[PDB]
């Protein structure tokens, strides 16, 4: 019912690039931001600023006027563990600004270096829902 | 952002709310969307719209009173039009339940769902959301309800749902204060409002350290948060002045001696200067003020002693005779004492006082008359008498440095009457005049005397010119006219005689 995902470079899964998750109707998304020890001189820590892009945006790793702004891994050294941000794949969404989502269709994420990348590779995860005949 | 004090916030929670929901899953859910700039909210959503029959339960955590009487809770959600969304009319809803249970323990495990208190079913005014397909814009809309009066030691807070979407943003829970204000001098502290919108709290306030109640000081505390116009007046204390809402003190220069209205006043004339917070301008050296006598009258300086002492003997009695002194000081209130010092007799200074009744017609001492009289004394016996110039503030100050005194004796004769008088210069506008010293003089000759009056002519006003010695002139004369001299010889002694009546003419 519920999907993990670490957000960092050591993920063997994003690594590879064509990381994609399978999700159904009412399912929940928690992302996890790289945490790190007090010992860290935070040279080597990495931060990352999430967006909510298309099919467009995710092959050219491009946010300006394509996407819009999800979540921020600022704060590395959290004290209940990593930085965990929850996403409902709701059909319809009780807040004004809260994203709906729709059986049998794509939904595309991208992550942009606060420090950087350089717009030539970027973090991108896919998500597909799975329509109503896939669901029980 | 308010006066308002809080007592739960979505904003001012410790991480999660962590708040009980009935049922659990397919229940409200703790959905966190992070609101601008940098603010995290615990959001509370929930959307059953599609299922027939639909309860649901949110109970919030311990929510202590603090001494608080009514209770505002303040509602921020997001609602979706059911015309607008696909299904059944009646499944979907647009108005939620708000309950309340007021409990005395601090930790409860469970709260019942039927011991619940409803207050009001709640709808999205004036304006809600549908939500609108081509562009997504925020809703405003912020309900607010009143809850009052409270007995037991806090309360806990529940939302129920009955098919609707709806989203919790924020709930704020406040109750409504009145400020500290110090107005008519007075210091009124913060209180808490009544158990209802109607009800006042009489607000009596202690006054500041540095003054006194003349009028009890009273005001009332308004449900809405503000103060009322004020009941009873203040003032503050003697030396301190009512300026700033504070009693502050008399500036290094000036003072205040009395608890009025007035500010400090300015050091009086011939006043030393004292430190902050002065009652009255102290004096300096050489300037002194009564007891009796008002702190907005200057410094007064004690009397000097009257110049001139006239002294007629009798048979058995003496009078003394004196004008008013040179520098009065400032106080109105002369008074003379006679002091008898009996040391005439004998040419050493060392002496014996008048211990005998001396008896006094007008006034033994503190006599308010220019003359005295001294009825009874010892024949044959040389006495000295001290007019002592005694001011009102004199006894305050240091005993005056000088008092004019004459040396008399009692037997003594009066000077007799003079042997000649002649003119040694005549003119057309002046007339001098030479004389001897009386044969039988009966002590040391101190002052002459002469008349100036007109002969063969209306009686005029017989002029007496005063002069030390044997010689004198005069100034301003009538030519061509008759006029009388008399010259009289003046002791300690007393009176003495009119001389030979001298006839001289001008040129």
């Amino acid at each position: 019912d519920r999907y993990a995902v670490y957000w960092n470079s050591s993920n063997p899964r994003f690594q590879r690039g064509d990381y994609h998750i399978d999700v159904c109707i009412n399912d929940y998304l928690d992302v996890f931001c790289p945490h790190y020890e007090d010992s860290v001189p935070e040279d080597k820590t990495e931060r990352y600023v999430l967006y909510m892009v298309n099919f467009d945006g995710y092959s050219a790793c491009d946010h300006t006027s394509k996407g819009f702004k999800r979540w921020e891994c600022n704060r590395p050294h959290s004290p209940n563990g990593p930085l965990k941000f929850s996403e409902k794949f709701q059909l319809f969404t009780p807040f004004s600004l809260g994203f709906e989502f729709r059986p049998g269709r794509e939904y595309f994420y991208i992550s942009s270096a606060i420090p950087d990348n350089g717009r030539r590779s970027c973090l991108k995860l896919k998500v597909f829902v799975r329509p109503t005949n896939s669901c029980m | 952002p308010a006066n308002e004090v809080t007592l739960l916030d979505s904003r001012s929670v410790q991480g999660e709310l962590g708040w009980i929901a009935s049922p659990l899953e397919g229940g409200w859910e703790e959905v966190s969307i992070m609101d601008e700039k940098n603010t995290p909210i615990r959001t509370y959503q929930v959307c059953n719209v599609m299922e027939p029959s639909q309860n649901n339960w949110l109970r919030t955590d311990w929510i202590t009173r603090e001494g608080a009487q009514r209770v505002y809770i303040e509602i921020k959600f997001t609602l979706r039009d059911c015309n607008s969304l696909p299904g059944v009319m009646g499944t979907c809803k647009e108005t939620f339940n708000l309950y309340y249970y007021e409990s005395d323990n601090d930790k409860e495990r469970f709260i019942r769902e039927n011991q619940f208190v409803k207050i009001d079913t709640i709808a999205a005014d004036e304006s809600f959301t549908q939500v609108d397909i081509g562009d997504r814009i925020m809703k405003l809309n912020t309900e607010i309800r009143d809850v009052g009066p409270l007995s037991k030691k806090g309360f806990y807070l529940a939302f129920q749902d009955v098919g609707a979407c709806i989203a919790l943003v924020s709930v704020r829970v406040f109750y409504k204060k009145c400020p500290l204000t110090v107005r008519n001098l007075a210091q009124f502290p913060d209180t808490i409002t009544g158990a209802d919108t109607s009800s006042l709290v009489e607000v009596r306030g202690s006054c500041v350290n540095n003054s006194e109640e003349k009028d009890v000081p009273k005001m009332y505390c308004g449900a809405d948060g503000e103060w009322l116009v004020p009941i009873g007046n203040c003032l503050c204390n003697a030396g301190h002045e009512e300026r700033s809402g504070e009693c502050q003190a008399c500036k290094i220069g000036y003072y205040k001696a009395l608890s009025t209205d007035a500010t400090c006043a300015k050091c009086p004339p011939h006043s030393y200067s004292v430190w902050e917070g002065a009652t009255s301008c102290t004096c300096d050296r050489g300037f002194f003020r009564a007891d009796n006598d008002a702190a907005s009258m200057p410094c007064t300086r004690p009397p000097s002693a009257p110049l001139n002492l006239i002294s007629n003997v009798n048979e058995t009695s003496v009078n003394l005779e004196w004008s008013s002194p040179q520098n009065t000081g400032g106080r109105q209130d002369i008074s003379y004492n006679v002091v008898c010092k009996k040391c005439g007799a004998g040419d050493p200074s060392k002496c014996r006082p008048c211990g005998s009744g001396v008896h006094y017609t007008p006034q033994q001492n503190g006599l308010k008359t220019t003359k005295v009289s001294i009825t009874d004394l010892l024949a044959h016996t040389n006495y000295t008498f001290e007019i002592w110039a005694v001011n009102g503030v004199s006894k305050y100050n240091p005993n005056p440095d000088q008092s004019v005194s004459v040396t008399v004796t009692t037997n003594q004769a009066a000077p007799s009457s003079i042997a000649l008088v002649q003119a040694k210069e005549v003119t057309r506008y002046s007339v001098a005049l030479a004389w001897l010293e009386p044969d039988r003089p009966n002590g040391v000759i101190l002052e002459y005397e002469v008349k100036y009056y007109e002969k063969d002519q209306n009686e005029r006003s017989y002029r007496i010119v005063r002069t030390a010695a044997r010689n004198t002139d005069i100034k301003g004369l009538n030519p061509l006219t008759s006029y009388v001299f008399h010259v009289r010889a003046r002791t300690a002694a007393g009176y003495g005689d009119f001389s030979e009546p001298l006839e001289v003419t001008t040129n």
